DNA sequence: CTGGAGAATCCCGGTGCCGAGGCCGCTCAATTGGTCGTAGACAGCTCTAGCACCGCTTAAACGCACGTACGCGCTGTCCCCCGCGTTTTAACCGCCAAGGGGATTACTCCCTAGTCTCCAGGCACGTGTCAGATATATACATCCTG
DNA sequence: AGGATGTATATATCTGACACGTGCCTGGAGACTAGGGAGTAATCCCCTTGGCGGTTAAAACGCGGGGGACAGCGCGTACGTGCGTTTAAGCGGTGCTAGAGCTGTCTACGACCAATTGAGCGGCCTCGGCACCGGGATTCTCCAG
């Protein structure tokens, strides 16, 4: 009997790493730190989006809420680049839809 | 077929009730009342008896359930502090309320915190309620109270507490 | 300095008689007398002008001002050196060099009031979890101690575990247990030993701030009484305020909730008569009016109310029709008394304490007169009762 | 409408002193006034940016007291007394 | 026709479907928009790419082919914006930036 | 000959005065102008509620008073009764600001 | 026509105040501060209970969750006394039905 | 007739309103029956705890009415409430009187 | 299980120095060690109380890494590399 | 004569050493004993995952190192190179822990 | 200011083993497709409140002069902390063993979500009557010379 | 000690902000049904605790000394205090209209459900990174000169 499946962002972090640094690896502890970092960013952005929806009496978390949460949480140029990447991704997703 | 009983423990506060149930609580809830049934256990040669004990916490005086506190009871213990004799004030009231609500149920008057001892002589002589010195913090006669109640409830004049 | 005077300051010398249970020395006849079914004479070296019964002790106040006491001295209720065995069961002089004019016995404490207006308070207070002290949290005064007040006290009335001090200006000072609202100034969130602030909240005297019921000014009380766990404060205007336990409607309230702030009881609200006396046990109240009629309300079990057999719980003052004109009414734990204006005393209620002066343990649902060799040719001046005994103050008739 | 300029000088030397006295300060250096203005400018830039972001997300053109309260709360500076 | 992953449609590596399910089941709002998971995945991927690129540069500086927590710490603390973002975060086995106050140096 | 208070006396008097009151210590109109000037770099033609500027002023005054408390603690730590910019920088650096 | 209703803890706060201080009053600004304080306490406890339910993979916010949140949030004696008050309230509520 | 849940719980605070707020605030998929009662009890207890000290401060200041200054004094002079509200600013609250002993005159 | 006692002294003097060295401290007074031990004890009490609260809520007898991580997170001391 | 380094040379060498390494600086077993001792005050017969104690130690050492960094700034702000208990007290008071 | 002596660190070139990276099978979580209801978009209107402007009053700010008390540099003293050798201690490692308890599965039932009614609790208006803000005279505390 | 100044204390005296009462309406209570969340019980195994012996690195102790903390003193100027002058805030008032707030209608977008399959997880295996020993080459510190 195999152990219960436990989900992580490991494979996706690895794919991103191979994109940025094709010849670089990552240790298990560094991978755990990166997984925690991704989960923390998810939680922060989702919580801010939830607060934005509640403040405006909106029942939905749209990409507008996510964009505003990104602008509130990430600092400086990080926010600008995150918003640019998100807009690019949503445009591409809607194009293929 | 376990024998089980419902014992109501009535007395003034700070008389050792909390430290008196726990010293037999090896280690539930009266939803009607709002007090935790404490399952004491005493094996006895006749077979196990489990005194489900709920402390009224004085709510028989300050509470609103009226007969609800005693109505489920099948036996009672009246506890008071023989080092603070003021806690004998309400014993006749409790006795009358018990005999009224529950009819003929056995009741025991236990003198706690006993450790000159000339104080305890008076109540030993009163013939209304059985009087037992339970001491506590000395484990001197902490099964004597419940033994009398079990003897009366089960009806066997020779029950022991193996 | 001024000399305090109040309508409750008894000043008629008389003899002390006791009946009931004397297990812990509350009768006053020594070790040889544990139970007295009829009233029995109590020997005090000087004539007594007030005899108050506490929960388990008795305090007799002399004509010259010396407070005598006898009964259970476990928590220092007697306020005197009771080291010698047996001195608890015979009245001994309380060593308070001030001249006392009024006493009041609670359950494990006693308050003596001085001519000047200073309260001497000894013993301790008990909540539903043990002892909480007298003036310092968790410490009990085995000798008289002066309650620090900025105002003189004209009357002291003691319930079981609180002390209501009525000042010359009319305010009301309370201290002791406040779990059931008896203090009238500690909310329910804080009644459990003052919560975080501690027992300093329950044991340092403070006024019962009864809102702005007098508009710009607070209500000023002219008399204050105490049942076991509730307080009645009669205002200057005649209104009766009751704070305390009302689970059996013994405050006259329409519900069973404990009144943690003073509540103007609409049950007593009237204008054709006035309320001039109160007394309660745990669950019943007996009150008299200026006309001399005695009413009862609250729990109806064992004839507490005095209303004829078969009476049910009363949430309004009900007339005790069987009585003649009454000058004073008193309540024990489960009994009630009425002293007729011509000196006779009637009793009703639970009789298993032999508190009724009838000679039988049966419960008297209707008021009956008390008799005995120690009441013939005598006039009862006052009656007080505790949990298990009744203390009578009598006078020889001309 | 007109554009505002050089308003940090409206936080005057007496005003900064009063904030200092309320903070328990007895002697104030002459260079504190220009250092305090920079700190205040940074703090208000951080707070107002988030308030303006909340207003923009609401699709409003008026910055409200609740926008400011949320911006302050988002920085661990909860503010009672304005409808929080 | 073979099913297309929403990540491929968005041009992302991170899981759009998983992030959508986490948003739906995370008690954030009554409803979750179609584009919310895509945007969130893109932002998470961008931040991870930034941190990983800086960590890989740090690893190269230390002559290591593999990223360890030390390199993540160096990358995060040597970048002003990431350091601000993760100011309240402790990275296990990360150490500290070499920093000796000038007053403590000799002479 | 004219009466003068020795240095540090009126300062302590003021410390007492401003630790008893709750009034805002910055003037309202200059602060409103400062708020509007800062905001115009983030969005153009913004309108501000009266209570929005008041909330900002309350927050700013509280922040600066707390910062000055910390600065005063730092200055005393250096055996000085005078606060200097290096004292504010220490307070902010330790707080985690900047 | 009357404006849309806006709920607040003003009347309940006033009743509590009358319970603790029968003679004292309260101003409008103090009422707003107390309303914000009550809202902040509610939000903190609710959010902590939500985290407690999510960590333990539960779909319900029960009295256990609220009690654990109270113990995690309030310092020391406040936590103890608040736990006591909450348990008393729940026991009183259950016994009447 | 209809009986209030607050009255049954012996509370002044609204159990039904708090139940609705819990059910609508995206705090959890389901809300138990005793959760609003416990939370209302705690909120009422904390409100009373703050109000008792605020009224005491008002009385010390000889004021019949509680103002934000009294709330600030009550909160900041109480250690536990101060820790509970460490990162809170009370509008028009002011600060506690405090002058460092070194700053006072030598005397 | 025996009751543990006097373990704060197990944070030896050289151990505190090494923490000071990583902190960039060149010279340490002799009274620093007791103060550091007190600070560490306060910090650990605060964290472990919350960790044990989480554990007891989960009805576990074992304090897991996630309990510690949550306890740190709710004190504004987020910790990466152990889960969550 | 035996070779000796001047006071402070070895201190700087150690600072450089421990700011380049990532090893835990408190001995493992004593810290585990301390954690178990603190825990039993809150619940008897507690068990700890091996990683539960490691997380506690990482957090504790990070907190102490960050505190010593602020302590060092406090000492330097007073023109001292020696850290003293008052430096820790100032750093904690400004941080909002006291 | 220089040129050795040491001591420490930084580069090696050599081994080994263990964690990282890849592969394979499986299963359950995501993708399709369709249906339905309502949440959010958009339009239109109301009228609140924010912006703007001017005039008058005056408390607050700015600018200055004089003097001092605090900041800060230099000198001494001594004692306390750093560096180094020696000894003691116990941490760390490896290994073994025994249970407690965490993690999971099955089943049951009871608690909560969702609806429909009904009505009363709480809100928005509107009003009155004090608590607090105000102005004034006064007593008292404090500070500064002396 | 006495003079000068600031602050606290006792009347006044209005002002409008609490505190209450009324009417209304919408949201909370009550009754009812349906289903699935979780409470209990039972099982498995893993991983936590306890013990035990050996090595040796680290901790503890004592020494000698130098350099850093702290005290004291001097002095220079920067800050406080206080005055006279200038100016901008604040108040009161008015007016315009921009936009917040609300309502009504519509549709398209997300929730939900059922079927299908491949993406990602668990487990296994392999070998290339990196850690670890010896062995020199610089770097740096210290001091006799």
């Amino acid at each position: 009997k195999k152990r219960k499946r436990k989900e992580s962002y490991a494979i996706y972090i690895y794919k991103v790493l191979k994109q940025v640094h094709p010849d670089t690896g990552i240790s298990s502890k560094a991978m755990s730190i990166m997984n925690s970092f991704v989960n923390d960013i998810f939680e922060r952005i989702a919580a801010e989006a939830s607060r934005l929806a509640h403040y405006n009496k909106r029942s939905t978390i749209t990409s507008r809420e996510i964009q505003t949460a990104v602008r509130l949480l990430l600092p400086g140029e990080l926010a600008k680049h995150a918003v640019s990447e998100g807009t690019k991704a949503v445009t591409k997703y809607t194009s293929s839809k | 077929p376990q024998v089980q009983f419902k014992l109501v423990l009535v007395g003034d506060g700070g008389t050792g009730k909390t430290t008196f149930v726990k010293r037999h609580l090896t280690g539930k809830y009266v939803a009607t009342l709002g007090v935790e049934v404490h399952p004491l256990v005493f094996h006895t040669n006749r077979g196990p008896i489990k005194f489900n004990v709920w402390d009224t916490a004085g709510q028989e005086k300050f509470g609103g359930l009226r007969d609800g506190y005693y109505i489920q009871a099948q036996c009672a213990i009246i506890m008071f502090d023989v080092t603070s004799r003021v806690t004998y004030k309400n014993v006749p009231n409790w006795h009358r309320d018990l005999v009224r609500v529950c009819e003929n149920i056995p009741i025991v008057l236990c003198g706690n915190k006993v450790d000159v001892k000339a104080k305890s002589i008076v109540f030993h002589r009163k013939k209304n309620l059985q009087y037992y010195d339970i001491s506590a913090k000395s484990n001197y006669n902490f099964e004597k109270p419940f033994l009398w109640l079990a003897r009366k409830l089960i009806g066997d004049p020779n029950l022991e507490f193996v | 300095k001024v000399k305090v005077s109040h309508r409750s300051h008894s000043t008629e010398p008389g003899l002390v008689l006791t009946l009931g249970q004397g297990d812990v020395g509350q009768l006053g006849l020594g070790e040889n007398v544990m139970e007295r079914k009829k009233p029995a004479l109590v020997s005090i070296p000087e004539d007594v002008v007030q005899a108050e019964a506490g929960g388990m002790h008795t305090v007799c106040l002399s004509k010259s001002g010396q407070v005598y006491s006898f009964g259970c001295n476990d928590e220092g209720a007697l306020g005197r050196d009771t080291s010698v065995e047996g001195s608890e069961m015979v009245p001994g002089k309380v060593e308070l060099q001030e001249k006392v004019v009024q006493v009041s016995a609670g359950d494990s404490h006693t308050a003596a009031l001085t001519d000047d207006g200073r309260v001497f308070l000894w013993g301790s207070f008990r909540d539903n979890n043990g002892v909480i002290g007298l003036l310092e949290p968790m410490k009990k005064s085995m000798v008289p101690v002066q309650v620090q007040l900025d105002v003189p006290v004209v009357k002291v009335a003691s319930g079981n575990d609180h002390l209501v001090m009525l000042t010359a200006d009319g305010d009301l000072y309370t201290l002791g247990c406040g779990e059931q609202g008896q203090l009238g100034r500690v909310p329910e969130l804080f009644a459990n030993r003052g919560g975080r602030q501690g027992l300093e909240r329950l044991l340092v005297p403070k006024c019962v701030m009864l809102k702005s019921r007098g508009s710009r000014g607070h209500v000023r009380f002219q008399d204050a009484f105490c049942g076991a766990y509730f307080t009645f404060a009669i205002s200057h205007e005649g209104h009766v305020y009751g704070f305390g336990l009302s689970n059996y409607h013994q405050l006259g309230t329409p519900g069973t909730e404990s009144c943690f702030i003073p509540q103007n009881l609409t049950s007593f609200k009237n204008s054709t008569k006035s309320w001039v006396g109160f007394s309660g046990g745990q669950h019943h109240t007996v009150c008299m009016d200026s006309e001399g009629k005695a009413y009862s309300l609250g729990r109806a079990e064992y004839g507490r109310l005095g209303l004829g057999e078969g009476a049910e719980e009363k949430s309004i003052p009900t007339l005790i029709s069987r009585l003649p004109a009454v000058s004073s009414v008193a309540c024990g734990a489960s009994v009630g008394y009425a002293v007729t204006k011509d000196g006779r005393v009637f009793a009703w209620g639970m009789g298993t304490n032999y508190q009724l002066g009838t000679g039988q343990d049966e419960d008297a649902w209707s008021p009956v007169e008390m008799m005995g060799k120690q009441l013939e040719n005598r006039v009862v001046l006052s009656v007080s009762s505790g949990g298990q005994h009744t203390v009578l103050l009598v006078k020889d008739k001309e | 409408r007109k554009v505002l300029r050089d308003n940090i000088q409206g936080i005057t030397k007496p005003a900064i002193r009063r904030l200092a006295r309320r903070g328990g300060v007895k002697r104030i250096s002459g260079l504190i006034y220009e250092e305090t203005r920079g700190v205040l400018k940074v703090f208000l830039e951080n707070v107002i940016r988030d308030a303006v972001t909340y207003t923009e997300h609401a699709k409003r053109k008026t910055v409200t007291a609740m926008d400011v309260v949320y911006a302050l709360k988002r920085q661990g500076r909860t503010l009672y007394g304005f409808g929080g | 026709g073979k099913a297309k992953s929403r990540s491929n449609r968005a041009g992302l590596q991170f899981p759009v479907g998983r992030i959508h399910r986490l948003l739906r089941k995370g008690n954030y709002a009554e409803r979750v928009g179609a584009g919310a998971p895509v945007y969130l995945a893109a932002v998470m991927e961008y931040l991870a790419a930034e941190v990983l690129e800086l960590a890989g540069n740090a690893a190269r500086d230390n002559k290591k082919t593999r990223i360890i927590p030390r390199h993540l710490q160096l990358a995060i603390r040597n970048d002003e914006e990431l350091n601000k973002l993760l100011s309240g975060v402790t990275i296990a086995q990360g150490g500290v930036l070499p920093n000796i106050q000038a007053v403590l140096l000799p002479k | 000959k004219p009466h003068r208070y020795r240095p540090g006396t009126v300062a302590l008097r003021e410390i007492r005065r401003y630790q008893k009151s709750t009034e805002l210590l910055i003037r309202k109109l200059p602060f409103q102008r400062l708020v509007r000037e800062i905001a115009q770099d983030f969005k153009t033609d913004l309108r501000f509620q009266s209570s929005a500027v008041m909330a900002l002023q309350e927050a700013s005054e509280a922040y600066l008073v707390g910062l000055f408390e910390d600065t005063n603690l730092s200055a005393i730590h250096a055996k000085r009764v005078t606060i200097m910019p290096k004292d504010i920088q220490l307070a902010r650096r330790i707080r985690g600001e900047r």
